[PDB]
């Protein structure tokens, strides 16, 4: 609910390049700002001889509200004179972008080469890691196993995600004859063992899924990647989505971070729903554990009367001591919405003590620009009705705007004590940013006539000294006592407070609680 | 109250719902009665639009080379009008379904098995509903196969575009309308784009030029359930799942999801087509069902089915055990508390009710 919808910030891009399809903050451990790490992998780069390779951005927060992106600014690589290697056009580079401190991870999942023994085009896939002034190529998938029986197909890089201990996790869904594969490696492996002349690199922590029968083909094991603990121990486990597994109802896979063994599976309910589109793991009750969110924005609700409407679904699963979960779904609202497309954790939204969850539907609404719902958790699981409702504004131009399909939360740029929310909207090329506004909590009293009515107030983070209320019977200091005055049927009050006093250079004006009552 | 307003009779032989516009008019916290009367008028026209899949299927090509001459004698005894069409598909000509790789490959995907084959096409209308059905077989010779990568393919691409695409197609506005889906392998359902870069979603308008081909099929994803069970209804089309018994199962469960759908056990050569198509139309028009569009938010009907014989099913809006065509009944409640369409699927014929509030 305290989310800002009056000044947001915007974020442009180059016309019809995708600018949005991937949004993720970059704090560095090295400085004292926050840049927005934005992915356009439709975009046109000065490679020479490359048409549409795509790019990543960064763009300022407090500036002119600029935005600059060089993963690599080399064409093709020759392997023998006269015919490429490599392919780097319409390579899609910017469809999954990751950041952990000075770490960029971003992936061309589109990215096709010839392997050395025939001369043949697999979209094998690339990535790229930057840890400051040293970055690399990052190409697991770039293997002697060829051709769609080995890894020649794999796309690698379409999801991506990063471990707390530095383990980042790739999901390639065209591995194996599109089974499905998975692949973490330790960056401390990624950038020693880099070269430009070794195009296959073994490593030695490959910790990768293998083969499986002709039952499971084309499952699409890579779709979408979570980390979150889910054995006991400290290490994080790889969730990852497959939305074909095997009879098209679809499955989520939960493998350990460790030595990579089957843990947990879900399966769907409906066929065709894609279960597993995206996932997403945090703790929504504050249990110390990892929950799981899985959306199936295809999912297809049986209506009132009789009829079947597509309103989509996200499944909220529990996670306890014994390893049993708790599943509750929650249905999409309007129809043809794609609700359950990007499930973004946003921490401590209000600071209430527990981590709110976003859901967003990028094609419903109003002219059908895209809506992001807010979903705050309690100590029961999570609330069932939406916090708050986020809307697009720009209409459709050619293509549909598609705000909300990429999201990311859970990171203060402000310094408020507030995390933020970004939102991609790459249909109209466009990225926003929404700040939290600060919370405040008051208690009102109000215990010949004597009336005597008091009032205190407190909140978290920044916000200003002291509130300017106003009271009428028919300054108050954040953090004092019980602050009031004596005057000498229903005597009603209220307080209504002063926001535009209360602001801060930019304004960020604080909200009052949800549950909150003002008259008595 | 409810004035019937209209009403003709139930036709003989190919009007088939008995109360055309009738002209309700509630108190507020109030409910009456209507009244239906549905027909499977005998004889009906007949259009079947042969939606085929083509390279494990190039000896089904063989085996229906003469099809609409078997069609028109096993079918003109049970109908007058009868009209026959052909459609295309592979799969999108895009990356990751297509053989790229050599540079002759383009051309002749096939240059591995030492043969020839058509490139890869997305969706082909071949032949408009024709009532000539030499022209299905002088058109059906002249068709070969292409090859695809992955085991699934575009056949919900075709059946889109066949839904929608009126004039090309030309579905006679009074038909009954069956659409044939013939294949041997799984489908990539909506959402199975983004791998292949596309992640513009279906649209629903019909872009088959005049060059025959889906010319967005490397532009827009494929369509979902719901998109095709909403145009599937809009245009009254019949979908009948020729798949054979490897996909039996899995289209199975497809079917058992969109309203007016069967399945047939198609031979490995398409050899029992005409036996399936003829037992698929005593499928198809075996159950009546009645669907709403446009109902009053602040409107409440219940379905009261009375079928068979003189049978008060307390509940059902769908009746079974129907040979050809035969007279059943559904009555109907309508509460306001404080125009709507009833129409079976598959057909065009409706009661239009028309709601005044007093």
């Amino acid at each position: 609910f305290n989310l800002d919808v009056d000044s947001p910030a915007e974020y442009s891009g180059p016309e019809g390049s995708y600018f949005g399809f991937a949004v993720d903050f970059f704090v560095p451990s090295a400085s004292s700002r926050m840049f927005l790490l934005v992915g356009a992998p439709k975009a046109n780069t000065t490679q020479p001889g490359i048409v549409e390779g795509g790019q990543v951005l960064k763009c300022d927060w407090s500036s002119t509200r600029r935005c600059q992106p060089e993963f690599d600014a080399t064409g093709n690589r020759d392997y023998a004179k006269d015919d490429p290697l490599e392919f780097k056009s319409h390579q899609w580079f910017g469809a999954s972008v990751r950041s952990k401190q000075d770490k960029i991870l971003a992936c061309a999942p589109l990215y096709h080469w010839r392997t050395e023994m025939k001369q043949e085009r697999e979209p094998v896939g690339t990535c790229f890691l930057q840890d400051g002034t040293k970055t690399v190529e990052y190409a697991p998938c770039r293997s002697q196993d060829i051709d769609a029986d080995g890894q020649g197909f794999c796309q690698g890089g379409f999801s991506i995600d990063f471990t707390k201990a530095d383990r980042v996790l790739l999901g390639g869904p065209g591995s194996f004859y599109w089974q499905g594969q998975l692949i973490s490696d330790q960056v401390a492996e990624i950038v020693s063992k880099y070269d430009p002349n070794v195009y296959s690199i073994k490593y030695n922590n490959q910790l990768a899924t293998r083969t499986a029968q002709a039952i499971f083909d084309d499952s699409y094991l890579g779709y979408s990647v979570a980390v979150g603990d889910f054995n006991g121990d400290g290490i994080d486990d790889f969730v990852s989505g497959v939305p074909r597994a095997a009879r098209t109802l679809g499955m989520v896979y939960i493998y350990d971070g460790k030595n990579m063994s089957s843990l947990y599976n879900f399966t769907g309910e409906q066929m065709a729903a894609y279960f597993g589109f995206s996932v997403a793991a945090t703790d929504i009750n504050g249990d110390d554990y990892a929950d799981v969110f899985i959306g199936a924005p295809l999912f297809m609700d049986r209506g009132s009367d009789g009829k079947l409407q597509e309103v989509g679904q996200v499944s909220v699963s529990l996670q306890r001591a014994s390893g049993d979960f708790q599943t509750t779904k929650l249905n999409g609202f309007e129809v043809f919405a794609r609700f359950g497309s990007a499930i973004a954790p946003l921490g401590d939204l209000d600071q209430d003590g527990f981590n709110d969850i976003a859901i967003a539907a990028p094609y419903g609404g109003e002219d059908k620009k895209g809506i992001v719902y807010i979903f705050n958790g309690r100590s029961t699981g999570l609330n069932a009705v939406p916090s708050q409702i986020l809307e697009g504004q720009w209409a459709a131009r050619s293509m549909p705007p598609s705000f909300g399909y990429s999201m990311k939360g859970a990171t203060d740029i402000d310094k408020n004590g507030y995390p933020d929310l970004i939102v991609g909207a790459f249909g109209v090329d466009r990225a926003i940013l929404y700040r939290a506004r600060p919370v405040i909590t008051v208690n009102a009293g109000l215990e010949c006539f004597n009336v005597r009515f008091c009032l205190k107030a407190d909140g978290k983070g920044v916000l200003p000294r002291k509130l300017n209320f106003q009271v009428e019977l028919l300054t108050i200091s954040r953090g004092g006592l019980m602050q009031c005055e004596e005057l000498i049927i229903t005597i009603f009050m209220e307080y209504r407070l002063d926001y535009r006093t209360a602001a801060d250079t930019t304004g960020l004006q604080p909200i009052l609680n949800q549950f909150t009552p003002a008259n008595i | 109250e409810a004035r019937v307003l209209e009403d003709r009779p139930l036709s003989d032989k190919g009007t088939q719902v008995s109360p055309q516009r009738i002209a309700l008019r509630l108190r507020p916290d109030d409910s009456k009665n209507f009244s239906i009367q549905v027909r499977q008028v005998e004889d009906y026209p007949v259009d079947i639009y042969y939606l085929m899949d083509l390279y494990s299927m190039k000896d089904d090509l063989w085996s229906i080379q003469n099809l609409g001459t078997k069609l028109a004698t096993q079918m003109r005894k049970l109908t007058s009008n009868l009209r026959i069409g052909f459609g295309a598909f592979v799969d999108k000509p895009v990356s990751p379904y297509m053989y790229i790789s050599p540079p002759e490959a383009l051309e002749n995907p096939c240059y591995d098995m030492k043969t020839t084959c058509l490139p890869m096409f997305g969706y082909k209308h071949v032949l408009t509903l024709t009532d000539q059905v030499t022209r299905f077989n002088e058109e059906v010779k002249k068709q070969s196969v292409s090859r695809n990568r992955d085991a699934p393919e575009g056949g919900f691409d075709a059946i889109m575009q066949a839904t929608v695409c009126d004039e090309k197609i030309g579905w006679r506005n009074d038909a009954s309308h069956l659409l044939v889906f013939t294949t041997d392998a799984k489908t990539h359902i909506a959402l199975d784009g983004r791998l292949a870069g596309i992640v513009q979603p279906n649209d629903g308008q019909c872009h088959v030029g005049s060059d025959n081909h889906y010319s967005a099929s490397t532009t827009m994803d494929y369509p979902s359930l719901g998109l095709m069970t909403e145009k599937l209804s809009q245009k009254n089309i019949n979908l009948i799942f020729a798949v054979t018994e490897n996909v039996v199962n899995l289209y199975q469960n497809y079917s058992e999801l969109i309203p007016g759908t069967t399945v047939g056990v198609l031979s490995m050569d398409s050899s029992n087509v005409l036996q399936l198509i003829v037992d698929a139309y005593g499928k198809i028009r075996s159950k009546v069902e009645l669907e709403v569009r446009d109902l009053p938010e602040e409107l409440s009907l219940s379905f009261n089915a009375t079928c068979l014989n003189n049978e008060v099913i307390p509940g059902l809006k769908s009746c079974m055990g129907l040979k050809i065509g035969d007279t059943v009944s559904f009555s109907i409640e309508a509460k306001v508390r404080g125009s709507f369409t009833i129409k079976p699927v598959g057909f065009k014929d409706s009661l239009i009710v028309q709601v005044t509030f007093d």
